[PDB]
């Protein structure tokens, strides 16, 4: 029902990092990383075990994004190094039961837009 | 390479008893499908985690259907604000999205 | 002499999962066994090795009690020469094994309404599991030619997958805790031994 919540920084400019996270409720229920170009197909970036703090990441994304794990409030960061124009895409929180692919994402995060200003 | 295409994208269809949604996989799937509801400005929300197993939360008159490279979904009740864009998802060999199916109420 | 530590095994709030298992080195123990062959709680309690009722009088080397959880079906995965995923990837008890093992539904303790995913069993792994080895490397499996370079990719997966446990299924899906009390090492004076 309620979404995991999560903060991320908006309209950053070109050649900042970007740090979003997400509160996880609780549990070893993987956490992946969802990116969607404003009216294109959704994109899958990475996931992260909270529990084992595993890094997974996308050949598209590699080196790229970043992400990293905060146990004191079970919260996993996602800074990513290098924006693009086109790279203002909102990038979702999804939490997945752990499995060898992203399963379904049950439950989304809230949304974070984040916008490039070249 | 796996690529969730979908055949009616810009399928529309006014509010009736009766809804159709397709989705195709260029290779083999073991019946591991996902529709995911994305309304017009909002998060996306899981519908089928089964193949046709539909969710937890609410989705009674939704139906999932289908198995190996084609897949389907069909509504009874289709009211006006469950018209969003439905994603079919794929997760039996890698999380591959297919590339969307707006649906309309023309 | 002192009293056992045999009951913290049994009555842990928490098992690990059983790709990575939880064992406890046993020493300066009483092996008083009675309660637990007396007890009615214990479904499967098939000692290999050893018989049942000479549990309370015996002298053993050394214990250890590597507990972990298993799905309602196929808990009899743990035997000796049974081939499974869980079995062959996340933990193997050896062909030639000296110890019981005792399992019983614990649909009660460790499962949650609508779902408990915290046991996890890695379901692809690139060879076999070792006996009586614990693996807990995490790094994307290559089920394809391309190299998947640390990154999940297509033909690229996670070896670990989480169980479904539900309380509503019944004896299909119930959390069948396990605890392999592998014992008998004859290599060292016994400090576990049965009361006198
Ligand atoms: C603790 O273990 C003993 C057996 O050693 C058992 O009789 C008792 O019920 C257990 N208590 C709890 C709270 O699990």
């Amino acid at each position: 029902q309620v979404q995991l919540v999560q903060s991320g920084a908006e309209m950053k400019n070109f050649g900042s990092s970007v740090k979003v996270s997400c509160k996880a409720s609780g549990g070893t229920f993987s956490i992946n990383w969802v990116r969607q170009a404003p009216g294109l197909g959704l994109e899958y970036m990475g996931r992260i075990i909270p529990a084992l703090d595993r890094a997974i990441y996308t050949q598209k994304f590699q080196g790229r994004v970043t992400i990293t794990a905060d146990k004191s409030t079970s919260t996993v960061y996602m800074e990513l190094s290098g924006l693009r124009s086109e790279d203002t895409a909102v990038y979702y929180c999804a939490r997945s039961v752990v499995g060898p692919t992203p399963n379904y994402f049950d439950p989304w995060g809230q949304g974070t837009l984040v916008t490039v200003s070249s | 390479e796996i690529v969730m295409t979908q055949s009616p994208a810009t399928l529309s269809v006014s509010p009736g008893e009766r809804a159709t949604l397709s989705c195709r996989a260029s290779q083999s799937v073991s019946s591991d499908l996902a529709w995911y509801q994305q309304k017009r400005g909002q998060a996306p929300r899981l519908l089928i985690y089964g193949a046709s197993t539909r969710a937890t939360g609410i989705p009674a008159r939704f139906s999932g259907s289908g198995s190996g490279t084609e897949f389907t979904l069909t509504i009874s009740s289709l009211q006006s604000e469950d018209f969003a864009v439905y994603y079919c998802q794929q997760y039996n060999n890698f999380i591959a999205f297919g590339q969307g199916t707006r649906l309309e109420i023309k | 002499t002192n009293l056992c530590p045999f009951g913290e095994v049994f009555n842990a709030t928490r098992f690990a999962s059983v790709y990575a298992w939880n064992r406890k080195r046993i020493s300066n123990c009483v092996a008083d066994y009675s309660v637990l062959y007396n007890s009615a709680s214990f479904s499967t309690f098939k000692c290999y090795g050893v018989s049942p009722t000479k549990l309370n009088d015996l002298c053993f080397t050394n214990v250890y009690a590597d507990s972990f959880v298993i799905r309602g079906d196929e808990v009899r995965q743990i035997a000796p020469g049974q081939t499974g995923k869980i079995a062959d990837y996340n933990y193997k008890l050896p062909d030639d094994f000296t110890g019981c093992v005792i399992a019983w539904n614990s649909n009660n303790l460790d499962s949650k309404v609508g779902g408990n995913y915290n046991y996890l069993y890695r379901l692809f792994r690139k060879s076999n599991l070792k006996p009586f080895e614990r693996d807990i490397s995490t790094e994307i499996y290559q089920a394809g030619s391309t190299p998947c370079n640390g990154v999940e990719g297509f033909n690229c997966y996670f070896p670990l997958q989480s169980y479904g446990f539900q309380p509503t299924n019944g004896v299909g899906y119930q959390p069948y805790r396990v605890v392999v009390l592998s014992f008998e090492l004859l290599h060292a004076p016994a400090t576990v031994c049965g009361p006198k």
